[PDB]
């Protein structure tokens, strides 16, 4: 598939309303319709919006979604508990023989505590890896709340397309989230190119590390 | 009145092939593109691929080299086969009815969902690379030991054969699309100390009855 990019986390107090945005492009959401399915551990997705703005029936009124050209938003009024999972947007894609395309995901979260920004450190290959022919990239983001992040790689200022491996967000001992992204280069990669970067999103805020070869 | 079952094994050997159905109740099997999709633990949704009941097939070009769907129309049935499968595949897979033209009115149908896992009896031993500290000031450092392609979980790291315990870190794997796991654990420690201090991290993988140690020096 493609890309329908998302915010990681939308968070709220009881009763606030919350908004998800779906940035597509032209193939996608230019041409085709927008889905909104909400997301719980174990089970299918359950559908919330298709064709834009249709509820189908047994979904709440409080639910709602807007479509632009190539971009899209879901709107959950009247925030409750029972809305914490994940949503995500989908639409088909006139690109290859025809594809369904999702978004990459918002968690909402009914915040429990004050939001905390993430910390992230950025390690590059070791000698000794690069020795055996390979190259790891470790990003480590700690600290955060609530518990959602993107984590996006770039080679010099582009975004790397493949090797990225990123783990779902864990608890900490102090209620705060930690994660790790992982990006694997050949050392070749490396060190041809000029610098490589960790790009974190977090509600609010983005922390970028960037390491060099040289 | 339309519904979707989805029907296979949930505990699937590695390498094998992995094999569900869907059965589609309370309508026709012309009037949706038959859909599977998945969800992996902790990560997002993924469409795997459609198929129409003349045949017509699209798939997601990250499956193509290993995924079939066929589908019965005298028994109102669709079906995948997604071959050599690996850790990675363990996944919630959903069965759905899409309108690819938004043809239908109450849009798209969908499966109740299955969680899958693929079992495997082999083991792998990690790779150990250190992440040393940079070259610090003023106050702390971080360095650590990056833990890599190991089967299955789990590891265990401890640094100073146990004696160093506080500023400890060590963030659970990410299960790569290999099918194998890395982790990275790391130390924050008073910089004062790195050119006096040994640091070592000691690595058990009892599944592969493999053990490291391995020293973290600065550079």
């Amino acid at each position: 598939q493609s890309v329908l990019t998302q915010p990681p986390s939308a968070s709220g107090t009881p009763g606030q309303r919350v908004t998800i945005s779906c940035s597509g492009s032209r193939s996608n959401l230019g041409r085709n319709t927008v889905n909104w399915y909400q997301q719980l551990p174990g089970v299918a997705p359950k559908l919330l919006i298709y064709s834009n703005n249709r509820r189908p029936s047994g979904v709440p009124d409080r639910f709602s979604g807007s479509k632009s050209d190539t971009s899209a938003s879901l709107a959950i009024s009247g925030l409750q508990s029972e809305d914490e999972a994940d949503y995500f947007c989908a639409a088909w894609d006139d690109s290859l023989n025809g594809l369904y395309v999702f978004g990459t995901g918002t968690k909402v979260t009914v915040l429990g505590q004050p939001k905390a920004a993430p910390s992230v450190t950025l390690f590059p290959p070791s000698s000794e890896e690069l020795q055996a022919n390979k190259a790891t990239l470790v990003c480590l983001i700690s600290d955060f709340y609530p518990g959602a992040v993107t984590v996006a790689w770039k080679a010099d200022s582009s975004p790397v397309k493949a090797g990225v491996e990123t783990t779902t967000p864990s608890k900490q001992s102090n209620n705060k989230y930690a994660a790790s992204s992982y990006l694997s280069l050949t050392p070749e990669q490396w060190k041809s190119h000029r610098s490589y970067s960790c790009q974190v999103t977090h509600e609010g805020s983005t922390v970028e590390k960037t390491v060099a070869p040289t | 009145q339309v519904q979707l079952q989805e029907s296979g094994p949930g505990l699937v050997k590695s390498s094998e092939t992995l094999s569900l159905s869907c059965t589609v109740s309370g309508a026709s099997i012309s009037n949706f593109y038959w859909s599977w999709v998945r969800q992996p633990p902790g990560k997002g949704l993924e469409w795997m691929g459609s198929i129409y009941y003349t045949g017509t097939i699209t798939y997601n070009p990250s499956l193509k080299s290993r995924l079939t769907m066929s589908v019965d129309t005298s028994k109102n049935q669709f079906s995948l086969k997604l071959n050599s499968v690996t850790a990675a595949d363990t996944a919630v897979y959903s069965c759905a009815g899409l309108d690819r033209f938004n043809w239908n009115d109450e849009g798209d149908c969908w499966g109740q969902g299955t969680l899958v896992t693929v079992f495997s009896a082999s083991t792998k031993g990690p790779s150990v690379f250190p992440l040393a500290p940079s070259s610090t000031s003023g106050g702390t450092a971080a360095l650590g030991c990056l833990v890599k392609d190991y089967f299955p979980e789990p590891v265990t790291v401890s640094w100073n054969s146990g004696a160093l315990t506080s500023g400890v870190h060590t963030f659970p794997a990410v299960l790569q699309s290999s099918g194998l796991y890395s982790l990275s654990s790391v130390v924050t420690v008073p910089s004062s100390s790195l050119g006096t201090q040994t640091y070592i991290c000691n690595v058990n993988h009892k599944p592969s009855n493999t053990k490291v140690d391995k020293k973290v020096e600065p550079k």
